[PDB]
């Protein structure tokens, strides 16, 4: 209340003693646990633990990959956790050589089970999937354990390693050669409305545009073949009701001076990837555009 | 280092069992009409909003602009509300009728099915629900309001019986009917009238405007559009100005149902499924 | 416009005033010739140029 | 062997403003309220010979 | 490079008077557009004076203003402007400059100014053929009304004369939002407006197709039984003149696509919430606000 408390400098939230230290020193005991600097105290990476089977943990020992979850209508698994690299089979944008490569690495039961689950219902993928963020750790037993990051950066504990998000080259998509100073990165899923080939187009867009109207306005003009395909399937097959010709959502933002190239190695099967070093995660829900 | 805690006093004598009832509702959500500092309980929740002749949609339009506070602590003669900010993470109770999982996106809904009670006061808290069930409830309620006038027939009673229940994971739950005593509430009447008006104007003016635009057609897309409209289809300009402004005002009187902003996304739920940890989002 | 970056920054003499009404109503019909009604801790005094 | 024959830092040429002779064209004065000044003007007045 | 710094120091390279700094210290906690996001920028990029083309296309300026960076102004001292960049969801106040009245609980939006003339007498920093024009901060009803009226003028200007469109210009430009008058400064037909009209007409045909039987004839059914003032106000804007089949598992997908199409229509005029004021000042000049940027 008085002037000294508002005239005092703010208390250092780190240099003041911890709650365990001010509990110990007031009663003066000792324990075998070293206490005086708690880990993760100066953290803003909001983590979340995740359990996964062995079939979905390949290409994940190297940290940084999209842990996008799904749901099956069957009641025993209510959700499952697909990696972005495992979504490349249903990606129509993935080339046939790269698809034949990454089908030769996910040959466990869970991956192909998810692949069968993806293309079975009467829905598209945008009401089937749900994005979470990036994985940074792996316990790697038989049933592994993943710690995603919903919001914040991607760093190791004690801040000594800024982890990086990789995306495969067949999903990378930039739209201007003069890249901006700060740029954002969005998750585009488009749909070609062919009958048999309703497998969607997966894209990870990296643009300087942060607005939503001026992003979907320049997104209508870069998928006009698929837009006209939507109108074409609307007119040649009436009394069927499709929707959400494309869907975008905000994934995060990077610094645009370190988005580079690399290659993942997993059982000596290399794969050229676009690497984003100082990635941040700021999620947005699946919005759509026609 | 105290945080933003709205002091919510009461205006009534409570027993010790009343506080023992109220202390079970710690990590729950509460709607507040204004970001104030000191408040009674008459402006605490939704029972101040509940009208006899107004219904679900008019409650939801007065639910988009509420500070969704929590209840950090309860003590003698006062409650400590806790305003959340976008970015942090907080524990939210599973007070909704439907359970959640790990990774869902959660939003707010009025309580369709039926806590502290006084003589004029009943403490009521809003439903917190995942997004697909929210969209399912919206598209159920609008169509069930659309079957209001033709309710007299014998098939449509079975049709609204089918539409009355929803299905989530092990949640065979049903909703109350929007129509009471064979006439629609004015809330859902406006909600359905806006949809019927925008459909009836889209089926009337779009043909004229697309054939006006077809001379400046510089894409391979608008021609398929007007061909589609032509295949479906088998005055003074102030009327056109009035019709376009009527179209846009009936669109403006509709945006409470067309979307829902994501508020919470769960991160990990408690075992036995009574609370969860959620990062708040705007 | 008067130099309002000076009157609320200098040492002023005290005066027991004689107001006709509450001061917000006295500013309502221009008993003062010029006016200024800031509300919070305005930073107009926190700079000198 | 993989013999390291020494690690080498880089000591810069420590340049100060006044040891550099370009400050001979400069009259350098400190001024602790410099962001509080706006336009430094001088005047002159010459009667003609 | 370094990341998005919290502080942008704007330095006026000109000489200054005293009265201009007197106006400049009144404009603390106001909004500015910034395109560069450096640390020590000049005053050329500050404000919207770099965007005044010889057409002053209002839909073009409206599309360009959202692409810039909203930033708050602080610490008006001698030839230094501390621009505080915004962050997601914090709480710090603002200061309006336009004569638009504000209330509580409503949202806010950034917009190019209105009735742009010296009769309004903007005292906005005249020096060196450069006037710092500020973006207006308007609430959501006024912004929705001006966007829907600009789209009505865009869609209405097809296949009509050069006198009836002028008769619509002289009628439509008046806005009377909350007992105050605002005209539309120089609205021109533009290619950006044209492609927004194109998307709007496509979405209008998609709702014209995706509407079911009952979803169209509900107002015609209601006009036989109930009678109100709203129905007589709207039914004389429609045309003048026992369900045969009904399948709710079809209507559920019909309305599921219909809400998507109506979202695609209404997103073209309801731009983006950029400020949500919790409480205001009673003199209606400043306001405590939420979610800067």
């Amino acid at each position: 209340m008085d002037a000294r408390a508002v005239a005092k400098r703010p208390r250092d939230p780190a240099d003041e003693d911890n709650e365990l230290v001010t509990a110990l020193k007031a009663k003066r005991e000792v324990n075998t646990i070293s206490v005086r600097y708690l880990y993760h105290a100066d953290h803003q990476a909001l983590t979340a633990r995740f359990f996964v089977p062995e079939g979905l943990v390949e290409f994940e020992a190297q940290p940084g990959a999209l842990l996008i979850r799904m749901e099956t209508g069957c009641d025993s698994p209510r959700h499952l956790y697909i990696s972005l690299y495992l979504l490349g089979i249903r990606a129509s944008n993935v080339s046939a050589s790269t698809r034949c490569l990454l089908e030769s690495v996910y040959t466990a039961s869970a991956a192909r089970a998810a692949l069968q689950w993806l293309d079975l219902g009467p829905h598209l993928l945008h009401r089937r999937l749900e994005t979470l963020g990036c994985v940074k750790t792996v316990s790697l037993g038989i049933t592994s354990l993943l710690t995603c990051v919903m919001r914040g950066y991607l760093y190791n504990t004690l801040k000594t390693e800024v982890f990086a998000l990789m995306i495969p080259k067949d999903m990378y998509l930039t739209w201007e050669e003069t890249r901006g100073r700060l740029q954002y990165v969005y998750l585009i899923i488009v749909y070609d409305y062919d009958g048999p080939e309703t497998r969607p187009g997966i894209y990870v867009l990296t643009s300087s545009i942060a607005h939503w109207q001026t992003l979907v306005d320049v997104a209508r003009g870069k998928f006009a073949r698929e837009r006209c395909s939507f109108v074409n399937r609307r007119i040649t097959r009436p009394r069927q009701i499709p929707l959400c010709t494309g869907v975008i959502q905000k994934l995060g933002w990077c610094l645009a001076d370190d988005i580079h190239t690399s290659f993942l190695v997993h059982k000596e099967l290399k794969l050229s990837v676009v690497r984003l070093d100082n990635f941040s995660v700021e999620l947005g829900d699946f919005r759509e555009f026609v | 280092a105290m945080e933003a805690n709205i002091f919510c006093t009461f205006d009534h004598k409570l027993s010790i069992a009343d506080v023992g009832k109220l202390t079970k509702l710690v990590a729950a959500v509460v709607p507040i009409p204004q970001r104030l500092h000191l408040i009674k309980h008459y402006q605490l929740g939704l029972h101040q909003f509940v009208d006899h002749t107004r219904g679900y949609v008019r409650l939801r339009g007065l639910l988009r602009n509420m500070t969704l506070t929590l209840m950090r602590r309860v003590e003698g003669n006062q409650i400590l509300l806790h305003v959340p900010t976008h970015g942090l993470l907080y524990t939210v109770l599973n007070t909704g009728p439907v359970t959640w999982e790990k990774g869902d996106a959660l939003c707010v809904l009025p309580p369709l099915f039926h806590l502290l009670t006084l003589g004029q006061w009943e403490l009521v808290l809003p439903w917190i629900v995942p997004m697909p069930l929210a969209l399912e409830i919206n598209q159920r309620l609008l169509i069930m309001g659309l079957f209001s006038l033709d309710r007299s027939y014998e098939e449509v009673k079975a049709a609204v019986q089918q539409l009355q229940t929803i299905t989530f994971r092990d949640a065979t739950f049903t909703i109350p009917d929007p129509v009471i005593d064979q006439h629609l509430l004015i809330d859902m009447k406006t909600a359905c009238l806006s949809m019927s008006m925008v459909a009836n104007l889209a089926s009337e003016l779009t043909m004229t405007y697309v054939r006006k635009l077809a001379l400046e057609d510089s894409s391979m897309l608008l021609v398929k559009c007007q061909e589609l409209l032509m295949r479906l289809d088998r005055v003074s300009p102030d009327d056109e100005i009035a019709r376009l402004s009527a179209l846009f005002v009936m669109l403006r009187q509709l945006d409470d149902l067309i979307r829902e902003q994501v508020v919470f996304t769960v991160c990990d739920v408690s075992p036995d499924n009574k609370s969860a940890t959620c990062i708040f989002k705007g | 416009m008067e130099n309002w970056s000076a009157l609320e920054l200098l040492p002023k003499v005290g005066i027991p005033t004689d107001f006709l009404t509450h001061v917000k109503t006295s500013a309502g019909e221009e008993m003062f010739e010029a006016l200024r009604i800031y509300y919070g801790d305005d930073p107009e005094r926190y700079n000198i140029h | 062997f993989e013999a390291i024959f020494g690690t080498f830092c880089n000591r810069l040429e420590w340049v100060y403003f006044l040891t550099s002779g370009l400050a001979a064209a400069a009259h350098a004065i400190k001024f602790h309220d410099l962001n509080k000044l706006t336009t430094g003007k001088m005047l002159f007045h010459v009667q003609v010979p």
